[PDB]
This record gives structure tokens, C-alpha cells and sequence, in this order.
């Protein structure tokens, strides 16, 4: 696990920063090229890398899915890119205007929706910045440069407080303030100043996504038992990993300061984990058989 | 004894972890106080400088200035006033027997970072002056610990101040200087002629006996009653300037008021030769000592007006400050040592 | 033919005699700039005999640059004797404010000015290499002087920041000074966590050179997020200028822009405050703003701002300011030309352009009032050396070398960093290679490539490597402590 | 004096242009000068008119938004 | 100046998480470096020792040796090389502008547990020499990373090494301690005379043995050395310019001597008897003895180098203890 840390970190960082505005085919091709570059310069990476499996926990995945996120892997990866953008202000290009509901569900009542066409835009934006509310600004194709210093994060640190010059006056920022920008026009004119500094994330639907969704639908209505079983083993393996970690912490606490029962339970849990891994090793590649079976439907659909 | 000049090499070299910002000298013992970019306050012995006599961390940010004072009550002890970027000022007591810093108190009330502190005693009363980036010069009482006066003398943030009796001269980032009467709080005069923000400003006091001095003597009995002839300033335009202070409308037993025709500084002398921002200035005897960001220290004459001595490549990085013993004070003996502190995490002391 | 110039009716031109003024020949330019260099070298009488080779070298350089970098490559490759005049002015300005000079120092100074005048508008790397070879050939042909060093763009660092005179400063000392000044700048002004590389230092030097000239305006063209606005603000802070950035948002028209310009002009004249006005390509929304900028740049005033009562109160303020300094001026012409002299002396306009392919920026560059006055500096996109320097300065603070590494045997031209010895060099090379591949396969064309992706990827990689190494070390320590405790317990059991 | 924008080194082309310019204005004829953007029309022109004892200058720099009011006002002061 | 007599009582009582494995001193700052048994590296202020300045989990196992050297040539910085039982030689730098540890690189390649490390600087090149339990010593490169050569100095496991110039002296588990050349990699002499394994063996630099003995010894630069064994005695050697001589017989310790350090004429050594004694090199007798310094035994001792003109020999030394405490002696 240690010998393939830098390569996986390189892949994840490049996937976050570069691939937010690409469709499935371009993401796959660029990831293949990145893996080739990693292999050329003698950097070892996980040969079974998956971005969701590396940066998205199951708790966060279910939290996103229950908030209104689609079940697509592309949308899951896009949401992972969105919520891991701590520095750059995320830009969400959604023609369906759906991710507003997802972010509002994620942040609850803290979410305040502003627009670039409102008259009281600047004053309520300053109030939100001072309070610390999570702002979502719709109509991203009409970006107003008056808030440009919020995009570039060019604050000034007055002693123990942090301030930003908005409009014609300096207003305090808060540690919990977050900014999202949302757009619905895929052909909108994003200014180069904005486009160069935002984490542009595309929640669009493409023909490669048509092939992927055709496979997903024929999987979930043709043989849904296999997908349900895969979800069951994934959840069971994650829960048993957490249980093993908790029991290991309890065993270490007992050893530092009964013991035989704890050791027997730990051995039984380890044997169960080994059996679950042995069962899952013979089930996952059969899903690839379905990929080898439902390619013609995707080709005909596209 | 006032004609002492440091030699071409430092007498001792002091290594500290970070960039030295302020250095002071103990007016009675060979002890050097060094405040650096972590806010760490150090007390070093001159004859044993391998390890500090004391080292205390009191500020969470960089210390911007220092000033020391030996109290003269009609017990005697040393007060250290350290100001930093954490918006506060800290007042320490020096204990000679313990050789350890014993913090007396702290002063709060500055909205933004504080850049200079000056402490003076008039007659059984010690006051602490300070200037900060919120453009307000504030003076507290040392004993009471509460603020006595605050006033904004400048449009932009003030950088250095000086105290002499009941008059304060202040330089600021708006490349202008201003003399105000502290009890009245009214700007006695303003001065322009620098083109860059002012690093240090201090008064040029009087001296009793000398063969001849041009900048430290009164030209008339009116100036003798006034008590101050000129002032010296240094700024980021690589220049030092000696300004004549004009006189305001003075009344006996009354608050002075500025003179509309005599309320503007007159630039008497302009000393040039530094290659970068002149950081600190200091006057001992007839000589004026200065340092700049050119890794050098220059010694000028007040009479002739040209640079007698240059100490080049004194530090690897910039030179941040000097300290020399006060010559015009009767109670402070002007001993023969000069200490400098630079950005290369180092300090130097020239002795004998 | 060129844009901006409109075809004219023959009914009017039939009444005026049409005279064509062509470019002066080689001999005429050689004579003119021989006279100019004699006027310059009256300052340094010991080199009075080198006026003819310097003028011949300047004229040959102008001819070769006009012939090589034609308009067919880029639309802004227009050369004229105005470039030679600017070369003469720059050589005089640097000789006047410099130390005692030698022949090698004079040749290097002339080469530096030629770099800053004839070759700041060049876009391609091959064009800059061609210009460097052209400088070598010109110096060898006309000034056969030995012991002359590298004449590249980064090996000619002439600056007056480190001293009292315009001399050639050492690279390391200048870099250290720039780092310290930028730390102070970030402390006193806005905080931007920048990385000091050699191209940054060179660009700082040329912006400082242009901002020190009387009526010295700028036109910085390059990719987005290459450090144009921030270096302009830092350099103007170094020189003591006051930065004015027009806060032109979408709900703005000519009233707000004209108010900003009038306030800047009033501050420049009535208060004698030097102003650096940073005009961005996004501030000029309509063509009328560009016409106002052309009026301000070609002339030294905007007459449309001051008319009627505004003009009368402007003249009253002008008379008051003139009487403040005690100058005997009474006529309106004296007040007006003193006013426009003060504006031409105390105002510097810096133009920031991010997408020169765009039609608005093409009208910006092709505008005659801007092209013939603003000094064009094509910063462009980062090359592999600047990217390697930034990446090495960004990944040197993160724990990366922890596992075994075998040095790869790859081709020589596939490595942009210094030859690979560790994992950090390989990581930097991988990031640069993927940036190039990504920008190649998105079909960007000849558009500038912003390095924002590269910097964001470097920062994300640093943070992720830090977090992952922390987690890995914590887990390894946990399992090792547990294994040691288990071994101790089993040893105690076996002992008893 | 190299920083003076009005200075002109007298070459043979400049004298030829000045002579034909004087001959053309002495014939009561308007003049249009044309050429490349750095040819020297303005400099030769201002040198010819400034160094003449017979002709004065009323200079107008035309722009995109130019009216006859500017020309009339510029004539008004002379 | 260099004849400082340490006080009979400690000045600063630094408390660590576990038993101290090795201590080191900042060459120009009052900052100590403390290594724990968990591999964590500790930095303490000698005037505010209540809270550590910076703690980083360097190694997963216990640290076996460490050394520091302020570079002097490219801004100069402190270099900390740390080796442990994980067959890994971590390298760290201590930034003073932030007061924290920065990981530079790890030197890997040893197939067994590392024994000791030493850092010496050339005119412009920095090198690190580390020896493992596989009876092999590898010469590392600070900037590059890979090794220069590998040589076997002894048939048994080696536990200590010291570098002074182009010659390196290594002390193995067997009593036949030998000195080998770094670039040449050829053994010159091997000497025995002890009945227990050697715990520390380092050169004696010129400042009875502090001066060169002959013209050949002065030209060579090495005249004598002192080694510590587990036989509760201190033995002073004399390396020839092929069998070393033995004329010095100093003893007195009740347990095995762990580490020694030469500071001028006076020599200070630590043992496992929970006591500290200063034995003069001239008289060969213990003058100052410290009792009840710590509950456990003493693991290592560190003193300022008096052989370097660029290092100030301050009157401050620290000794490591196995009782989860560190002793600091000031003035
Ligand atoms: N060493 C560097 N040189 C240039 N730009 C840098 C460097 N390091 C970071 N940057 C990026 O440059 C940006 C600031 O550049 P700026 O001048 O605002 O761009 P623009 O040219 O679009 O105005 C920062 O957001 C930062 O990400
Ligand atoms: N005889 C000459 N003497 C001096 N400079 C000349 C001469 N001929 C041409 N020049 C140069 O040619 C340039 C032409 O500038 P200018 O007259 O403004 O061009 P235009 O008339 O096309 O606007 C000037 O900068 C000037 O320095
Ligand atoms: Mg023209």
C-alpha cells in the first residue's frame, strides 16, 4: 500500500483539477494517458484504481445519494470533485438545474440562493459573507465582476480577522462561508477570469453517458439480483471492516490495561473477512461478462 | 568620550533562530535585548553570548518594536515594552538577581497592528506611547494600565513616533511627518519632502558642552525655552532628512496652538548614500548612525553632513535596527558600544 | 487597408496633393542613429569611437527583425524606425543613470535594450531563440569584442532596484531582494502566495523599466493566471505609484468609467500623485471605452471630460494649483499644456490582456493609439523550465521520498526537469507531461494555455500527499505497536 | 536632447520633403501624406511647419468620433 | 572557556513519552532534539520545556541513532539524519522560521537493522554514512540519494561508526574494531584487546593525546582515538599511520559504558549504571561523579564539538536517560 501512494495521489489530484469538465470517453482516455505516464517514469500506482473507491467514503456516498444525486458514476465523481474543492469556488454547469436541490439538501437551511440578475445582490451577498451562509449563485453565464475578489481569494488579514473588499467597502468573511456558482446554459459565455479560477464541474448528459445509462438500466431491469447482491456485499464488507477496527481497538485497550473471548471474536471476524473476500473475488469479474454482453445495446442506442 | 567610533569588525556575533526586528541595550549592565520575527524576547550577556541569559515567548506574532527604561523614583528597575502584530503590547520587568523576564502587565486597545512604542518618565510618572496601523497614536499610564489619550494624526497608518516632554513627532505611510502637542492633541505642524513611507522619526535633543555642534544647540533664547531645535527622519526613498521644526503660537501656562504661517516643517539637510530603504537611525554625540536594506551601516557627521564611515556587508540579509546608548541623558551614561540586528537571523555588537 | 483606417471619398482627395512618405533606407537610418549615438556617447567620452558600429548594429538588427518576424506570423509584429528611436532613448536613459561603463558593459546594455524593445512581442520559443542567435551574429559582425557572456533574456538583468544606479545586478541577489520585497508586499498589501522563478524576475525587471519612463505605458499580453495584475501591482508598489483598478462591473456605462478617469486625472494633476491605472480587457465592455482609452493614450488629456462649467472649474483649480507652487502662468494655453504635461508625467496605464485571439482583444492590440505607445510584453504561457521551477518549489515542502526508486532510462528530450535522480523529479516531469498532453488533446490550437490547471494540481497533490502520508504513518505505527505488544505478551506467556 | 520628440536629424529625404511641401502650399494646394505607420509623416510635417516663417500650425488629431465642431473650435483660437 | 565544570544538579527536566534513545544539540541555538522509543522526534525549548516545539512520528520502530549538522557551503539549514530498526534512514531539516520538522528524503537499501549514522560536510558536498547489522557500511549522498560504494569492515555485526576525513572507524560486536577508508574501501588495520562488544568508537581530534605525536601523524591528521566497550572500562587507542598500541588503561564504571564525547582535554562518558562521570584524559581518573541523575540507565550523551571553527563550543551538554526523562546541564 505504501509503494503506490504517490502515484495514486497524482492520479487523484489530476482527476480533481483537470477532469471536471470532460465527458466519460475523454476522462477514460486522459486517465489511460496519465497511467501510461506514471508507468513510463517508474512511479507505481494501483492497477485497480477507482476515484470513488479512493476519495469517497460510503457514508458520504449515501449522504450524497439521499440528498438527490443521481446513481451515475459520472455524477458521483462530479460531486466528489465539487465537495473536495476547498480553495477554488466550484462552478456547476447543470442544464437540468438539479444540483441546487442536492446542495440545499446537503447543507440544509444554511443554503442561501442568490442570483446574478437580482437588484439586492451585493448587499445580501455581503450579509451572507459576514454571517457565513453557504451561497449558491444561479445564472453563472452572467457573472458579475464586482465579486471578483471572492473568486480569486485575495483577502487581507487585519490582525486576527480576515476581510475582503466588495463593491466599495471592506466586509468581514467567516470561516464557514462557502460559495457555489451554478449555470444552466452549456453554451454560455464564461469569462476567462472566472473560468481560469473556478472548479468547473459539468453535470451534463452525453452520448457516452447514453451508453453507460443504457447498460445501467438493462442491468437493473434485466438481472437486478446481481446488482442487489453486489450492493449487499459492498455494504457488508464496509460494515465488517468498521467492526473489525472497533474490535481491534477494544482488544488493544484490553491488552494495554474477556481476553480469550475477544481473541476468539477477532479470529472469527478475520475468518469471515477472508471468506467474504474469497466470495467477492469470484463475483465481480462476472459483472464484466454483462459488460461483454450488453455492448451491442449501447452501440445501437447511441 | 562622545567621539567613540566602532571599528571595522563586530566585537561579538549573536545567532538567533529568526529575523531580528528590534534590539535594545541595558542602560547599566552589558545586556542586549533582542526581539525577533517569532515575537521571542532574548536577553544576551555581552561577555558570555554563546547562550542567552533569558528567552521568553510572549507574543503569537512578530514583534515590531521595543523600548527600555530604567526607572528613577524620588525602587529602581528596568521596564521593557514590546509591541507585536498580535494587536497587543506587553510590559515586562527585568530582575537583575533572577536574570529572568517577569511580565508586569499588558496593554490592549489597538484595532490593527502596532509598530512602535516609546516609554518616558518626566517626574515620578512613567507613560507608554504607541502608534499602530489603525492610524491612532495611544498613550497609557504605566502604573494605572489604562489608556489616557488616543488621537489620529494621519490619514494613513503611522509607523514611527518620538517623545520629548509633551510633544510627539510622528511619521506615517502617507510619506509625511507631523508634530503634535500631546496634552492638547492638536497637530502643531506638518511636514512634506519625503516621497516614500517613513521608517523612523526621532527628536534631536540638546547637549551641554562641546567644541561646536550645529544640530544640537539653540539658536536663541526662544529656542532654548522651546527645548527642541530640529528632527531627523528616515524613509524608504533611501534618504535621511534633517527638518527644522517651526514654532507654533505659544502662550504662557496655556495649551500651544499651531501657527498658520509657521506650521510647516523646513527641510534643512538631506543625507543620501544608502542603497535601499533606510530602516533605523540613531544619534550619539555629534555622529548620526543609520542602517538600510543594503546590508550596511553608515556613520555620518551632523556638522559636515557627509558619510565618514561605511560598514558594508555587515549582514547576509537586510539590516533591521541599531541601538546606541543615550548621550543627552544625565542619568544614562553613554557607554562605548553599538549593537545592530539584521534579517539574517543575526545580531552584531561593536565594543571599544 | 489596415483596420481602423476607413476608405476615403475621391471627391475630397482630388483636391489635395497626395505625398507618399516611404521608410528611410539603410544609409539614412545609419546616419540618423549615428548622430543619435554621438549625442548619447557625449556622456561617455572614452567610448566616442564606437558610435558608428553601435548605429550600424541597431539598424541591421531592425532590418533583420522586420524581415524575419513578418505580419503573417502574428498581427502585432509591426516594426518601424520608432523602435530604433526607442532603442536610442533607452540606451541614453540607462547610460545617464548608470555607473562608469566598459565596452562589454555597453554592449550588454545595448543588447538588453534590444531585447526589451525588439523581442518582447515575440510569441514562440523558436522566435526568441532566433532573436538570440541574431543578437549573437549582430554583435559578432559589428562589435567584435571578446569576454562577452551569455546574451539570453535571463542572462541580462539590468536593474536599478538593488543600488543607486542602473547597473547589471547578480541573479541570486536580485532574486533574494525580490523575495524579501514580495514578503513585505504581501504583509502590507493583498496576500497572494506566489513562487519566485526566473521568468517572474525578468518580467518584474521589464515592468519596472517601463514604469520608470516618462509617459511609460504597458500592454501585458499572456495567458490567464500567469501573474500580470499581481506583478503590475507589486512593481508599482516598488516604484511608489498608486494603483487604480477600475471596478467596472456589468451594470456600468460610460458615466462610471468617465468618472473613474476624471478622478484619476484630478488626482494626478491637483494632488501631484503618481498613478498606475490597470486597465483590463474585461473593463472595456463597449467600443466607446476603447475610444476613451485611445484619447487618453495618444494625446495627454481627455477633452470630453471637461466641458462648460466642468472646464471652467478645472481651469480655476489649475490656476489655484499653479499659484500654489508660485509659477507665473496667466494664459489658458499655459495652464492647459502644463496640465497635460503633468498628466503625461504622472500617469501610467497598464493594459492586461488574457485572450488575444478574441475580437475585442484584437481591436485592443490593433488600435493605433495603443499599439504605437504601449510597450507590448508577450508574457505568454509558461514554458517547461518555469513549470519545472514552480513545481520543484511547490513539492519540496511535502514528504515524498519515502519508498525505493529506480532511476528510469528515458529519452533526453522527454525530461524537462534536471536529470532524474529522485522521485520528486519524476513527479514534476509527470505533471508537466500530463499538462502538455491534456492541452494537446483538448484541441486548444494556438490559444494560450493558462497554468491554472498546473498550479491547482500541484496544490491538490501537496495537500493529498500530506494527508495520505499522515494516515499511512499512523496506521503503520498502530499495527507495529500492536504487534510489539502481542509479541511481548506471547513472550511473557512462554516464559511463564 | 534625445528625449525631445520634436528633434529631427536633417537628412536629404527630410529636406526634399520639406521643399516639396513648401512648394505645394505655396501653390495654394491642400496636402495629404501617406505611408507606413512609422514612416515619419507627423515628425517631418511638424518640422517643416515649425521651422517656417510663413506658416503657423493649428493641429487637430482626428479620432473615430470627430465632428466639424472640433475643427471650428480649433480654428477659433487662431 | 572549554574547561567548564557542569553543575551537580540538572537545570531543565525535559519529559518525553518513552525512554530517550539519542539526544542532539543545535549547533547555534538553545534547542535540543530528543528521540523516543516510538520513533517520534521531539524538539524542546531550553527556557520553556513544558511544551514541545514540534513532534513528528518519524519511524514506526525505535530510533537507533541520529545526528545533526548545520550546512555551511543555496540557503544553509540544519540537517537531521535519523535511523531506526525499520531499515530506513530518514532525513529531516529543522526550519527555524516555522519551528517544525520537514521531511527531505529517506535512504533505503539496507537489508537489516541500521546501527549508527554520522554526518560530515566537505567543501561543498554533504555525505551520510550508515552501517547496518549485515556487516556492511554504505556511503550515502545527501543531495543525490544513492550510494557510492559498499564495503565489509568486519565479519560480525557492527554497532558504531565515526567519520573524520576520508577514513571511517567502525566498531563491531567482536573486539576487533577496524578503520577503513571511505573512497578506497580497503582495510588497513584491525585491533582487539577487549572482552565485550564495543558500544561507541569515535576519533579524537587535535585541539596527552590532544596534540600530534609525530610529523607523520600531523601530516596524516589522525593520531589517537577512544573507544567504549561493554566491559565497564574506557580504552584509548593509537592508530598507526599494522597493530595499534595499548598504554592507557582507564576504568571505574560499574556497568557498561554506552557513549563517549571528547571536549578538549576533559572527557565525559556515560554508562548503564545510572551515573555520569567526567574522566580526564591526562590523569586518567574520575574527578566529578553524578549520582541519582535518573531512575533508569543513561542511553546517550551529547556535547558541543570543539574541533570545528564554525561550531561554538557552548558550556551546555545533555544526557539521555531510559527513565522517560532528559537531563540538561547549563553553565
Ligand atoms: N510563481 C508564480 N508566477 C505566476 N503566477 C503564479 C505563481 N504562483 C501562483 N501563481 C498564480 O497566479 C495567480 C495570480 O495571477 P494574476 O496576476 O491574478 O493572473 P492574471 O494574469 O489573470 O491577472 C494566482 O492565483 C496563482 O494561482
Ligand atoms: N530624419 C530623422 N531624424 C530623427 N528621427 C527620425 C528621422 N526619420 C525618422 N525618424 C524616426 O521615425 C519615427 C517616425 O515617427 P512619427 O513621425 O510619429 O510617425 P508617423 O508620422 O507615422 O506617426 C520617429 O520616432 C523618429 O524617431
Ligand atoms: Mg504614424
Amino acid at each position: 500500500t505504501s509503494q503506490e501512494l504517490i502515484g495514486n495521489c497524482i492520479i487523484s489530484s489530476i482527476y480533481e483539477t483537470y477532469f471536471g469538465h470532460l465527458n466519460e470517453r475523454e476522462r477514460g482516455d486522459m486517465l489511460v494517458i496519465l497511467k501510461r505516464l506514471l508507468g513510463k517514469f517508474a512511479v507505481k500506482y494501483d492497477v485497480n484504481y477507482r476515484f470513488i473507491d479512493y476519495l469517497v467514503t460510503l457514508d458520504e456516498k449515501m449522504k450524497w445519494l439521499e440528498c438527490g444525486l443521481d446513481k451515475n458514476d459520472y455524477f458521483l465523481e462530479n460531486m466528489s470533485i465539487v465537495m473536495n474543492s476547498q480553495d477554488a469556488v466550484p462552478f456547476l454547469l447543470d442544464p437540468s438545474s438539479h444540483m441546487i436541490t442536492v446542495i440545499s439538501n446537503y447543507y440544509g437551511n444554511k443554503t442561501v440562493l442568490l442570483s446574478f440578475l437580482e437588484e439586492g445582490f451585493v448587499k445580501r451577498l455581503e450579509n451572507a459573507v459576514r454571517f457565513g451562509s453557504v451561497v449558491i449563485i444561479q445564472d453563472g453565464e452572467f457573472f458579475d465582476p464586482i465579486i471578483s475578489r471572492l473568486i480569486s481569494r485575495e483577502f487581507n488579514h487585519a490582525g486576527n480577522r480576515v476581510t475582503v473588499e466588495i463593491g466599495d467597502h471592506e466586509v468581514d468573511v467567516s470561516g464557514d462561508f462557502k460559495l457555489f456558482i451554478h449555470s444552466c446554459d452549456p453554451s454560455g459565455d464564461i469569462p476567462i477570469f472566472l473560468r481560469s479560477r473556478v472548479r468547473l464541474v459539468h453535470f451534463v448528459t452525453n452520448k457516452e453517458s447514453i451508453e453507460t445509462r443504457i447498460f445501467d438500466i438493462t442491468l437493473t431491469e434485466e438481472n437486478a439480483e446481481m446488482q442487489r447482491k453486489r450492493e449487499d456485499l459492498i455494504k457488508l464488507n464496509t460494515e465488517y471492516r468498521l467492526k473489525l477496527k472497533n474490535l481491534e481497538k477494544r482488544l488493544l485497550e484490553e491488552l494495554n490495561n474477556e481476553l480469550m473471548v475477544t481473541l476468539n471474536n477477532l479470529k472469527k471476524e478475520a475468518m469471515n473477512i477472508e471468506k467474504k473476500l474469497s466470495e467477492s473475488e469470484e463475483f465481480f469479474p462476472q459483472f464484466d461478462n454483462l459488460v461483454e454482453e450488453y455492448s451491442i445495446i449501447g452501440k445501437h442506442s447511441v | 568620550v562622545l567621539k567613540w567610533i566602532p571599528r571595522n569588525l563586530p566585537s561579538c556575533l549573536i545567532n538567533v533562530e529568526s529575523s531580528v526586528t528590534s534590539v535594545k541595550l541595558h542602560p547599566n549592565l552589558p545586556i542586549v535585548f533582542v526581539a525577533t520575527d517569532h515575537g521571542k524576547l532574548y536577553a544576551f550577556d555581552l561577555f558570555n553570548y554563546t547562550i542567552p541569559l533569558a528567552s521568553l515567548q510572549s507574543h503569537t506574532k512578530a514583534i515590531t518594536s521595543m523600548d527600555v527604561l530604567f526607572t528613577n523614583y524620588t525602587k529602581n528597575y528596568l521596564v521593557i515594552v514590546t509591541a507585536s502584530k498580535d494587536l497587543q503590547i506587553h510590559v515586562f520587568k527585568w530582575v537583575s538577581e533572577e536574570c529572568k523576564f517577569q511580565q508586569i502587565r499588558s496593554l490592549l486597545g489597538h484595532e490593527h497592528i502596532v509598530s512602535a512604542v516609546k516609554i518616558w518618565q518626566k517626574n515620578n510618572d512613567v507613560h507608554i506611547a504607541s502608534c499602530s496601523r489603525d492610524q491612532t497614536v495611544k498613550i497609557w499610564d504605566f502604573h494605572n494600565g489604562w489608556s489616557l489619550k488616543t488621537f489620529q494624526p494621519h490619514s494613513q497608518w503611522v509607523r514611527s513616533i518620538d517623545v520629548l516632554g509633551d510633544y510627539i513627532i510622528s511619521g506615517s505611510h502617507d510619506t509625511t511627518l507631523r508634530l503634535t502637542h500631546w496634552p492638547s492633541g492638536n497637530g502643531l505642524s506638518v511636514g512634506t519632502g519625503h516621497e516614500f513611507p517613513i521608517e523612523k522619526v526621532k527628536f534631536i535633543h540638546f547637549i551641554e558642552d562641546s567644541p561646536e555642534i550645529r544640530f544640537r544647540t539653540p539658536s536663541t533664547d526662544r529656542y532654548k525655552n522651546w527645548g527642541m531645535q530640529y528632527c531627523v527622519s528616515a524613509s524608504r526613498d533611501r534618504t535621511i532628512k534633517i527638518w527644522e521644526i517651526p514654532l507654533p503660537t505659544l502662550m504662557a501656562h496655556r495649551a500651544p496652538i499651531p501657527n498658520p504661517t509657521d506650521s510647516n516643517f523646513r527641510c534643512v539637510l538631506t543625507l543620501k548614500g544608502h542603497l535601499s530603504w533606510v530602516r533605523d537611525i540613531s544619534i550619539r554625540g555629534q555622529y548620526l548612525f543609520s542602517c538600510a536594506d543594503d546590508k550596511s551601516v553608515r556613520c555620518w557627521d551632523l556638522n559636515t553632513g557627509q558619510c565618514l564611515h561605511v560598514w558594508e556587508k555587515l549582514h547576509t540579509g537586510f539590516v533591521n535596527c541599531l541601538d546606541l546608548d543615550v548621550d543627552f541623558d544625565s542619568n544614562v551614561t553613554p557607554r562605548q558600544m553599538m549593537v545592530t540586528g539584521g534579517l539574517d537571523c543575526k545580531s552584531n555588537v561593536f565594543m571599544r | 487597408t489596415d483596420p481602423g483606417r476607413i476608405p476615403m471619398s475621391e471627391r475630397f482627395t482630388r483636391h489635395a496633393a497626395i505625398l507618399y512618405l516611404g521608410y528611410p533606407s539603410g544609409k539614412s537610418l545609419s546616419q540618423i542613429y549615428e548622430i543619435y549615438y554621438k549625442a548619447i556617447f557625449k556622456l561617455v567620452p572614452e567610448f566616442r569611437s564606437y558610435t558608428e558600429p553601435f548605429a550600424r548594429a541597431s539598424v541591421h538588427l531592425y532590418n533583420e527583425c522586420k524581415a524575419r518576424y513578418s505580419t503573417g506570423l502574428q498581427s502585432h509584429y509591426l516594426f518601424s524606425p520608432r523602435e530604433l528611436t526607442r532603442l536610442v532613448r533607452g540606451v541614453y536613459t540607462a547610460i545617464n543613470t548608470g555607473p562608469r561603463q566598459t565596452l562589454r558593459s555597453l554592449i550588454r546594455l545595448w543588447a538588453y535594450e534590444a531585447w526589451r524593445i525588439f523581442a518582447d512581442r515575440l510569441v514562440g520559443v523558436k522566435e526568441k531563440n532566433s532573436f538570440e542567435q541574431l543578437l549573437y551574429e549582430t554583435v559578432d559582425k559589428y562589435l567584435p569584442n571578446q569576454d562577452l557572456g551569455n546574451i539570453s533574456s535571463t542572462s541580462l538583468l539590468f536593474s536599478g532596484l538593488l543600488s543607486l544606479d542602473f547597473k547589471e545586478v547578480n541573479k541570486t541577489d536580485l532574486v533574494n531582494f525580490i523575495e524579501e520585497r514580495f514578503k513585505t508586499f504581501c504583509d502590507e498589501e493583498l496576500e497572494v502566495p506566489m513562487v519566485i522563478h526566473e521568468s517572474m524576475v525578468d518580467h518584474i525587471l521589464r515592468i519596472d523599466r517601463a514604469l520608470k519612463q516618462v509617459q511609460g505605458h504597458m500592454m501585458l499580453i499572456g495567458a490567464s493566471r500567469t501573474g500580470k495584475t499581481i506583478l503590475t501591482r507589486f512593481v508599482a508598489w516598488l516604484n511608489g505609484l498608486k494603483i487604480v483598478q477600475p471596478k467596472i462591473h456589468r451594470h456600468s456605462n460610460l458615466s462610471d468609467f468617465d468618472m473613474i478617469l476624471k478622478k484619476a486625472i484630478s488626482d494626478c494633476s491637483l494632488k501631484e500623485s503618481r498613478t498606475c491605472l490597470i486597465i483590463d480587457e474585461s473593463n472595456i465592455l463597449e467600443t466607446a471605452f476603447l475610444e476613451r482609452m485611445n484619447t487618453l493614450l495618444a494625446n495627454a488629456d481627455i477633452p470630453d471630460l471637461f466641458q462648460g462649467e466642468e472646464y471652467d472649474k478645472l481651469l480655476n483649480n489649475l490656476r489655484n494649483k499653479t499659484r500654489s507652487l508660485g509659477l507665473l502662468l496667466d494664459t489658458e494655453q499655459e495652464l492647459y499644456d502644463w496640465f497635460v504635461g503633468e498628466i503625461a508625467k504622472n500617469l501610467h496605464v497598464v493594459f492586461t490582456i488574457c485572450d488575444p485571439t478574441n475580437n475585442k482583444s484584437s481591436a485592443m492590440i490593433s488600435s493605433p493609439a495603443l499599439f504605437n505607445r504601449c510597450i507590448i510584453n508577450w508574457m505568454g504561457d509558461w514554458d517547461t523550465k518555469t513549470m519545472s521551477q514552480v513545481a520543484n518549489n511547490m513539492v519540496d515542502v511535502v514528504p515524498m521520498e519515502f519508498t525505493d526508486f529506480i532511476v528510469p532510462e528515458v529519452n533526453k528530450e522527454l525530461v524537462f526537469t534536471e536529470p532524474i535522480q529522485t522521485i520528486r523529479d519524476a513527479v514534476v516531469n509527470i505533471l508537466i507531461h500530463f499538462d502538455r498532453n491534456f492541452y494537446q488533446k483538448m484541441k486548444v490550437g494556438v490559444n494560450p494555455r493558462s497554468p491554472g490547471y498546473f498550479i491547482d494540481g500541484l496544490r491538490a497533490l501537496v495537500k493529498l500527499v500530506t494527508a495520505k502520508y499522515q494516515d499511512l504513518q499512523e496506521n503503520q505505527r498502530f499495527v507495529n505497536v500492536g504487534l510489539e505488544k502481542l509479541n511481548e505478551s506471547v513472550l511473557k506467556v512462554n516464559e511463564l | 536632447e534625445v528625449m525631445r520628440p520634436d528633434i529631427v536629424i536633417p537628412t536629404i529625404d527630410t529636406i526634399k520633403h520639406e521643399k516639396i511641401f513648401y512648394d505645394l502650399l505655396n501653390s495654394k494646394r491642400g496636402i495629404i501624406l501617406c505611408g507606413p505607420p512609422g514612416s515619419g509623416k507627423t515628425m517631418i510635417m511638424n518640422n517643416a511647419l515649425r521651422n517656417s516663417s510663413l506658416y503657423d500650425v493649428v493641429g487637430i488629431n482626428f479620432s473615430k468620433d470627430t465632428t466639424t465642431e472640433h475643427i471650428l473650435s480649433a480654428l477659433h483660437r487662431h
